[PDB]
């Protein structure tokens, strides 16, 4: 089997928890960068 | 009696494909993660950790927007890589975003800090 | 560059002149020799260069460059494991001599995280960085440097 | 094309020149600083 | 014994963190980046299976890498390194974070 012939991550119920984590982390990271540059010490 | 008669049939015996967890437990854990992220954002905003006080104004503002666009932009690129976009198109979009994005981000950081 | 990072530029020029024509390297890089080493000995050196620049300055960018060229070497040659065992040892020794600093934490932690997550993308390597013995030193030093770091902060109180 | 003895002489000349120039550089770096 | 030390450390931390907002930001982020990790491990233990191991490794390594990068940023912000300003530490952090994000998105397939 080739590399692009396996089932995708969004099709296996187990990976659902692991994609959500990654997705949440990335969104939080974007907010952190903005909030970092727009705050004053 | 060999070499002459009919031989019995043979059938391959296949292995077992891995079992997948039932959907409700995965859904519960996704809800847990969503609640956790909502907690993070509300925690940041409630505390003065993030207070949006040093907002750029004037010409610096546009540099700020360019920095923001470069940051979100790369993320979007990666997401489209996650959806099925090739690696060559990904490298080309990354170069096209990274030249002027780098210029604008360096100017913003050099002028606001 | 690496020898300029060690002593100075004159020593670096001597080292370059030496390595240009020394037979121990020419034995496996003669025109026609198209084996894995033809590029590996290059990448190795580059990696080490960046790591040195990462270890004494504390830069995150130089540790990221070291990790990227370490990924290049993992993708190019099977003796990458040498580097996977040499960079931790270094750090470990610096811990025993009493020479821990925040630059060490920055450099080593950045290198380990990025290079480890990146070296598992080569299908021939796979999950070996987490299940093999020749990769267990690095991971170990990735834990120790935490316990030290936190402990250092406690030392600031008492 | 180039011969074998010619390529040997060329390699040796390149080496000798390189070593002489690295020695001169080192002498100027060590003396003037 | 250690109770007085812990109390003094708590006072010191609450001081520093409300005298510098950014160190608060970072701290909060790091804490939740621990929480997420814990959650994922809980899932792997509860369901007693590791069918897609690359997916778990990606989801876990993204959290530990973001944590260690934030800690390096915090160390460079509390007491800066000789030849590296705070702007340059922030930009290096951004570049390293983007690279880690890309590698962890490739890992999970
Ligand atoms: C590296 O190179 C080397 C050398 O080139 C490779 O080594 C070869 O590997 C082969 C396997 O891939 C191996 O072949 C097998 O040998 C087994 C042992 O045979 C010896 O012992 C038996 C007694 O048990 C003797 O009778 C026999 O003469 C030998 O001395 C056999 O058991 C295997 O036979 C099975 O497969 C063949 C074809 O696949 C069938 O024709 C045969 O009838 C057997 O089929 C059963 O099993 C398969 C699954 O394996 C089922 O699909 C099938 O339906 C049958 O299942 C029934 O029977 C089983 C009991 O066997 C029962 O449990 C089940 O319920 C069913 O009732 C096969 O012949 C070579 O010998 C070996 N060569 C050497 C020199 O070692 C090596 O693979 C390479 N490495 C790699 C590629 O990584
Ligand atoms: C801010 C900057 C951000 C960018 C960062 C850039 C680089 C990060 C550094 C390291 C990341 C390593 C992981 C990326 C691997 C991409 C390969 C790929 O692409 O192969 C992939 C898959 O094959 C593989 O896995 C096999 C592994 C490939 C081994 C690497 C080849 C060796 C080359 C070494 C470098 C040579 C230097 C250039 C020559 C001088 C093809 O993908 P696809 O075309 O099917 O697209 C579909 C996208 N799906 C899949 C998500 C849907
Ligand atoms: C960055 C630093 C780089 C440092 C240098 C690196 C590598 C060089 C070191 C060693 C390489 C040795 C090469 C041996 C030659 C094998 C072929 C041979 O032997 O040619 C010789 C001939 O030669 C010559 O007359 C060449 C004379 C002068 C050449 C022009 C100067 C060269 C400039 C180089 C760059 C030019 C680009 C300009 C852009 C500004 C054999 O000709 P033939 O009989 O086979 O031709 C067929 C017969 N007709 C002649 C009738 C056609
Ligand atoms: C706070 C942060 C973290 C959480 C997150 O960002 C914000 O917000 C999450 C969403 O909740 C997303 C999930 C929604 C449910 C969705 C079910 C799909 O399954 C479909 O499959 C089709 C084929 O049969 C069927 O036709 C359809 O009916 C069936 O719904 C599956 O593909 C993807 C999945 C699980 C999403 C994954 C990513 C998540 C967790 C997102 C994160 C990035
Ligand atoms: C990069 C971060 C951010 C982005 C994201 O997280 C990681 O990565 C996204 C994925 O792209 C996910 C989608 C995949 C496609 C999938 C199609 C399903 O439907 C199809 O089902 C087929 C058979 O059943 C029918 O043949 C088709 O016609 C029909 O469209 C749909 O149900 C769910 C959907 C849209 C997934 C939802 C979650 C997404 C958007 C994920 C995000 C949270
Ligand atoms: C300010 C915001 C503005 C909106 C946005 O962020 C910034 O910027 C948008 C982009 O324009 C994205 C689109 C790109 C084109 C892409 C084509 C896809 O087709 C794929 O379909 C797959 C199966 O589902 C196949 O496997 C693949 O091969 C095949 O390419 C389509 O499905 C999704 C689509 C339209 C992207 C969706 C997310 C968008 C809208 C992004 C938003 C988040
Ligand atoms: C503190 C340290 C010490 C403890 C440890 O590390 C952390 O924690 C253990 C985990 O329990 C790991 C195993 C889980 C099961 C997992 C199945 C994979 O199988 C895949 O194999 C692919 C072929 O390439 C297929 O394509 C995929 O479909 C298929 O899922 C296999 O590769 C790796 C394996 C066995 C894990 C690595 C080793 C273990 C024991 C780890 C130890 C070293
Ligand atoms: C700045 C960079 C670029 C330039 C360069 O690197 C440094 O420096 C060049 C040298 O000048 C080299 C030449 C030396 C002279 C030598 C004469 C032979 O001439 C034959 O032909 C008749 C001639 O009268 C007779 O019969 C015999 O002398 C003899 O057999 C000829 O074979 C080889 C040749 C020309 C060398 C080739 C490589 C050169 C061009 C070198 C380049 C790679
Ligand atoms: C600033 C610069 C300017 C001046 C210079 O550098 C510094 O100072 C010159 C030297 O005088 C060099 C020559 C030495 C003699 C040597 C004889 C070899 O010939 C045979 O010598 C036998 C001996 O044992 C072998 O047995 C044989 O194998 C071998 O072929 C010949 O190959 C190379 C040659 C001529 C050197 C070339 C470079 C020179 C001219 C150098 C110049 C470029
Ligand atoms: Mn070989």
């Amino acid at each position: 089997l080739a590399n692009d012939e396996y089932p995708r991550s969004w099709e296996i119920s187990n990976s659902w928890v692991y994609i959500s984590a990654i997705c949440g982390v990335i969104v939080a990271w974007i907010f952190f960068v903005v909030s970092f540059v727009t705050t004053s010490s | 009696v060999d070499k002459f008669g009919i031989k019995p049939e043979i059938h391959h015996i296949f292995h077992a494909e891995p079992k997948r967890v039932a959907k409700p437990i995965a859904v519960i854990f996704v809800l847990i993660i969503f609640i956790t992220i909502l907690s993070l954002i509300v925690t940041w905003l409630n505390s003065c950790a993030a207070a949006f006080n040093n907002i750029p104004t004037g010409v610096t503002a546009v540099y700020f927007l360019g920095f923001i666009a470069t940051i979100v932009g790369f993320e979007v690129i990666f997401a489209r890589y996650y959806l099925g976009t090739s690696i060559f198109e990904t490298l080309f979009s990354s170069l096209y975003l990274g030249a002027p994005g780098l210029l604008t981000s360096t100017k913003f950081l050099r002028s606001f800090g | 560059e690496f020898t300029k990072e060690i002593k100075d530029a004159s020593a670096g020029l001597l080292a370059a002149g030496f390595i240009a024509i020394v037979p121990g390297y020419i034995s496996r890089s003669v025109a026609g020799s198209y084996d894995n080493e033809a590029i590996a000995i290059t990448l190795l050196m580059v990696t080490f260069m960046f790591w040195i620049k990462a270890q004494k300055t504390g830069s995150i960018m130089h540790a990221t460059c070291a990790a990227l060229f370490y990924f290049y070497m993992v993708s190019a040659w099977g003796g990458y494991v040498f580097i996977t065992n040499l960079i931790p040892l270094h750090v470990f020794l610096l811990i025993l001599m009493g020479r821990y600093s925040s630059k060490l934490y920055s450099a080593y932690t950045t290198w380990y995280a990025i290079g480890t997550v990146a070296s598992m993308q080569i299908p021939f390597v796979g999950f070996l960085p987490i299940r093999s013995n020749d990769h267990m030193a690095a991971l170990g030093v990735f834990g120790l440097i935490q316990i030290v770091a936190f402990g250092d902060f406690v030392k600031g109180q008492i | 094309m180039i011969s074998d003895e010619q390529l040997n002489s060329l390699a040796i000349t390149f080496g000798i020149v390189m070593m002489t120039l690295i020695v001169i550089y080192h002498a100027v770096d060590s003396t003037m600083s | 014994d250690f109770q007085e030390t812990f109390k003094t450390s708590k006072r010191a931390y609450f001081a520093q963190i409300e005298k510098y907002p950014k160190l608060k930001l970072i701290d909060t982020f790091c804490f939740f980046l621990v929480l997420l990790g814990v959650i994922q491990c809980t899932f792997i233990i509860l369901i007693r299976d590791n069918f897609p191991f690359n997916a778990f490794l990606a989801g876990f390594i993204i959290c530990v890498g973001q944590f260690v990068l934030l800690m390096s940023l915090r160390l460079q912000l509390c007491n800066s390194f000789p030849g590296i300003s705070k702007n340059r530490a922030f930009a290096e952090f951004i570049v390293a974070s983007l690279i880690l994000h890309f590698v962890c998105l490739h890992f999970i397939n």
